[PDB]
């Protein structure tokens, strides 16, 4: 008989959003007992303060 | 300044009011020389602070 294939719901963990909650979404990763951290960046975004 | 103090009081020896009166006047000068105190001292963005 016929049935269906499986689908899902996938999504992060954590989706963080409003108008001003860089520092205090970057607040979580620090309390979580990260130490060592890279930062991929563009070119222009690095040139500008972002 | 340093002759005045001693000739009025006549507690002290006039040739340490001098090394007084000139930390008093150029140290005072040297640790507050570019210390903000007038305008706007600090400014945050991203938390909206002035």
């Amino acid at each position: 008989k016929r049935a269906e294939n499986m689908l899902w719901h996938k999504l992060p963990k954590s989706i963080y959003f409003r108008r001003g909650s860089l520092p205090i979404a970057l607040d979580e990763v620090i309390t979580d007992g990260h130490k060592r951290a890279l930062i991929v960046t563009d070119r222009f975004l690095f040139n500008n303060g972002y | 300044l340093a002759k005045m103090a001693v000739a009025e009081s006549g507690m002290g020896i006039v040739e340490d009011k001098v090394i007084k009166n000139h930390f008093a006047s150029e140290y005072i000068y040297n640790a507050y020389k570019d210390e903000k105190t007038c305008g706007v001292l600090s400014e945050d963005d991203t938390f909206g602070t002035i």
